């Protein structure tokens, strides 16, 4: 199977910073890797699908990129809505995995 | 208006069936496909298993044959059949929709599974 | 013919099927035959050499 590094497990950042997420991939799975956004208590969102494409409503803040091993996800101008757990999830190999999550709060 | 509803199925004992279903509205059940996320308390989200659009039943190699998954077109829905249910499946199950856009590298044409659209939460508790 | 492609079958009919395409995926390259070049060039060597007769 392949398994998806996700560091920092837990980034702290007031409003209206910059964060960089990083998903490191065992082997290369191309551009396959999904972001997804979960809310506490909520049920988790996509984000970006193919590690570049915005999902319909995002805001153009979000952005990642990389299509080798070490994946990255970048946020501008931070509101509230935005401290949840992230999960990088990869789609080459059908057994399928997800990250371990960053937890993004506020300092 | 396009949501994936599912009910809870209240607490259950353990070594019984898991049956889960998930109500699908706004779309239907044909041309993506259909898959099922946990998400054990204070941890990271776990890939269970997913009916791909071509009716192919991938399921994730932890749970070995204690997995079957059906699609109701009729009713639009969703089941999952886990058997066997030990005290460390307690998690919170979702239903998702893998969806398959193509996306084209240099020379070769992909379909990407993406899980567009996540169901809302079953808290699954055994005891 | 590199494309993977996903044949789909339509009831047009009580026991009759239509086998359609419904995806093309993959290798996306145009249909081709590949000829060794230096194997056709000494062929038609050969081809000219009795033509010539
Ligand atoms: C050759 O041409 C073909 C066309 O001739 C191409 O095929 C088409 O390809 C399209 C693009 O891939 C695809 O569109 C996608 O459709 C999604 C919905 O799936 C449909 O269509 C299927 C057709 O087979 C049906 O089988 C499905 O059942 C579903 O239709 C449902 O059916 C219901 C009846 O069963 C209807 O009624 C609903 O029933 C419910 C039952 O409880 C309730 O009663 C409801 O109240 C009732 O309405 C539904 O009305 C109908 N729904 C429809 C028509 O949508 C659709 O979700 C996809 O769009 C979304 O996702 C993409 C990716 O994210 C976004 O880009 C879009 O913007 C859109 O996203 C937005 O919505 C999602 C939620 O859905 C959000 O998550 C997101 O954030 C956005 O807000 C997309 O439209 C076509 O369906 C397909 N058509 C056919 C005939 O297959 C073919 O690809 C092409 N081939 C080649 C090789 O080029
Ligand atoms: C090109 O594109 C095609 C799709 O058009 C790809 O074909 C598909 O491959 C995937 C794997 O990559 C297959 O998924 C698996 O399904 C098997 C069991 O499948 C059986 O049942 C299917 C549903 O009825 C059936 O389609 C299967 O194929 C037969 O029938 C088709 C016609 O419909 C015929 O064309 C074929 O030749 C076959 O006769 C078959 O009967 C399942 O065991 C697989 O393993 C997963 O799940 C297990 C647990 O169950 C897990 O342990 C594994 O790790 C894994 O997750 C998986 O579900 C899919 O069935 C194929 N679909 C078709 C239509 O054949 C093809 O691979 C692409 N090729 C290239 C070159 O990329
Ligand atoms: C044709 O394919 C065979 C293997 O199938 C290979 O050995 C040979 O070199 C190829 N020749 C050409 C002209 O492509």
């Amino acid at each position: 199977a392949i398994q998806l590094t996700q560091a920092p497990l837990t980034v702290s950042a007031s409003i209206g910073d910059t964060i960089t997420l990083t998903c490191r991939a065992s082997q290369d799975i191309s551009i396959w890797l999904s972001w997804y956004r979960q809310m506490p208590g909520k049920a988790p969102e996509l984000l970006i699908y193919a590690a570049s494409t915005l999902r319909g409503g995002v805001p153009s803040r979000f952005s990642g990129a990389r299509s080798g091993t070490d994946f990255s996800l970048k946020i501008k101008n931070l509101q509230p809505e935005d401290f949840a757990t992230y999960y990088c999830f990869q789609s080459d190999s059908y057994p399928r995995a997800f990250g371990q999550g960053t937890k993004v709060e506020i300092t | 208006q396009a949501r994936l509803q599912q009910w809870e199925g209240r607490p259950l004992k353990p070594a019984e069936t898991l049956s889960l279903t998930c109500g699908v509205h706004g779309v239907g059940l044909g041309g993506s496909g259909w898959g099922w996320i946990r998400q054990p308390p204070g941890q990271g989200l776990q890939w269970i298993g997913e009916i791909d659009h071509d009716g192919s039943h991938k399921h994730n190699p932890a749970l070995r044959s204690r997995l079957s998954m059906s699609l109701d077109t009729s009713r639009n829905q969703v089941s999952l059949r886990l058997t066997s249910v030990t005290a460390a499946d307690t998690a919170i199950y979702y239903c998702v929709r893998v969806y398959r856009e193509k996306f084209l590298i240099g020379e070769f044409l992909t379909d990407y599974r993406f899980m567009d659209m996540w169901g809302t939460g079953t808290t699954v508790i055994v005891s | 013919r590199p494309n993977n492609n996903t044949r789909k079958s339509i009831r047009i009919g009580p026991g009759q099927a239509f086998y359609a395409t419904g995806d093309i995926i993959g290798d996306i390259r145009q249909a081709h035959c590949n000829v060794s070049k230096a194997t056709w060039n000494e062929t038609l060597g050969k081809v000219v050499k009795q033509l010539r007769k």
